[PDB]
């Protein structure tokens, strides 16, 4: 059981590690607290028992992603990995470990603990947060991350946020052609609608008949919808509606006063036409700018959530 | 749950010299818990100096302070207990005990909930 792992004594290279929590329950892998013997350091360890060799090569991508994006503030450091053949697997199971520093927790748990969010504290949070995807699109070849949500911002010990699962990213783009046959589209919309939920679906992933780009400006409308969802505490396309993606309809709310500085950045995010959207270097700039006129530094440690 | 830290054992020490910092708990299960003291040095922020296992089997510290500090427990009395020695004015600060330990650099899981106790090395 995935559950009484807890308690057993994990060693990785020089560390020996006992299993002490359950912080995360995936089906496919468990996320434990760890914490070395030796040294007293706690850590996240991700357990993978599996033979499939999509998700063993999935979790292999994942680690090379972690080591290449190692070492930045905004982005949860990768500590160590390793992997264990089946034939010498002590259930006669694929055994992947991967070990990351220990976070305080999800953004979403510090949220909802806490009138509304005031601009200063949306402001760090969405600055931090894209300040780690400009990394990604900073890298050769870029990342791309696909699965940016509220649930994988982590708060750092520190009060500063953590980008975290990487399992879903990709570092190859893909441009719907003149050459791509009326089957292909439809093989590759199958294969995007039974990895993706409807409501963080991008209009270039639904219509694949409308030759849209499908690669980093994804993370753009993903950061616009986050940047709805912190001011606004909902998400504005949550019921899912595939009509209203793909023709980019939705509504900030009439009379609001409180977030109307971040109007024009949200408006801008969410445009229908990948092209259209604002790169993430753009995004920064304009964020570096209201803090400027705001007196506040977005990269300082958020303590209201603390 | 209710957790009820309470520090104390601090005071004006001279460099060089000794000091023996006390810890008692309630509230939860101490002898189900990694413990630790931290401290606040000033101008610096928190930090994590030495750690112990809920059974005594391994006792961690920092760097700086290996060899001079002694961490130690009684889970009978729910008491922590922190023996210092050799102390330097680097070991100036604010003194909490925690549970749980840290992550990364030295940076402590529990953020202190006591009020913590002064420890001040001055020459007079
Ligand atoms: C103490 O809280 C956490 C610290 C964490 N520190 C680092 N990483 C986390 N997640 C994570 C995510 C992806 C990975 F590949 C790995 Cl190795 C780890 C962490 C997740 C943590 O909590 C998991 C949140 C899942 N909760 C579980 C309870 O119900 C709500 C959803
Ligand atoms: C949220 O997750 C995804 C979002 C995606 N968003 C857009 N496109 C995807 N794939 C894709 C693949 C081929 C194509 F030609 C095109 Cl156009 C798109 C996506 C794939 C995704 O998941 C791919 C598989 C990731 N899992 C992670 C762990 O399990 C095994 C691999």
């Amino acid at each position: 059981s995935q559950s009484d792992f807890v308690g057993q004594t994990v060693e990785l290279g020089e560390l020996r590690l006992r299993v002490r929590r359950v912080l995360a329950e995936g089906g496919f892998a468990f996320v434990y607290e760890a914490q070395d013997v030796g040294s007293g350091r706690e850590y996240a360890l991700k357990r993978l028992l599996s033979n499939e060799e999509e998700k063993n090569r999935a979790i292999i991508q994942e680690v090379c992603f972690m080591k290449k994006l190692s070492g930045h503030p905004n982005i949860v450091q990768f500590c160590s990995a390793a992997s264990i053949g089946k034939e010498e697997s002590d259930t006669g199971q694929a055994e992947f470990l991967l070990l990351t520093e220990l976070c305080k927790g999800q953004l979403v748990e510090f949220l909802k603990k806490m009138g509304p969010l005031s601009c200063d504290t949306v402001l760090k949070i969405f600055y931090q947060t894209c300040r780690a995807v400009q990394h990604m699109h900073r890298q050769k070849p870029p990342i791309i991350h696909r699965d940016l949500k509220v649930e994988n911002l982590l708060l750092s010990n520190q009060g500063t946020i953590k980008l975290c699962d990487f399992g879903s990213a990709t570092t190859i783009s893909h441009y719907p052609d003149y050459s791509w046959s009326a089957q292909r589209r439809a093989l590759v919309e199958e294969e995007i609608t039974r990895n993706t939920t409807p409501m963080y679906r991008t209009p270039e992933i639904i219509d694949l008949y409308s030759n849209f780009p499908i690669g980093e400006k994804q993370d753009i409308w993903a950061l616009g919808c986050i940047l709805y969802l912190l001011c606004f505490r909902q998400h504005p396309f949550e019921d899912g509606a595939k009509l209203r993606i793909v023709n980019g309809k939705y509504s900030i709310p009439p009379h609001d006063t409180q977030y109307t500085v971040f109007h024009s950045l949200i408006r801008a995010m969410l445009q229908v036409n990948p092209e259209e959207r604002l790169s993430i270097a753009e995004v920064v700039h304009q964020l570096q700018e209201i803090a400027a006129a705001r007196n506040v530094n977005p990269k300082s440690p958020i303590t209201e959530l603390l | 749950g209710q957790v009820q830290l309470q520090e104390s054992g601090g005071g004006l020490v001279q460099p060089g010299g000794s000091l023996r910092l006390s810890c008692s708990a309630s509230g939860f299960k101490f002898n189900d818990s990694y413990m630790s003291w931290v401290r606040r040095v000033p101008g610096k922020g928190l930090e994590w100096v030495a750690g112990i296992w809920e059974d005594s089997s391994a006792a961690h510290y920092r760097d700086s302070v290996k060899g001079r500090f002694t961490i130690s427990r009684d889970n009978a009395k729910n008491m922590l207990y922190l023996q210092m020695s050799s102390l330097k004015s680097d070991d100036t600060g604010l003194y909490y005990c925690v549970r749980r330990g840290y992550s990364g650099d030295y940076r402590p899981i529990n953020n202190p909930s006591s009020q913590g106790t002064q420890v001040t090395v001055s020459s007079a």
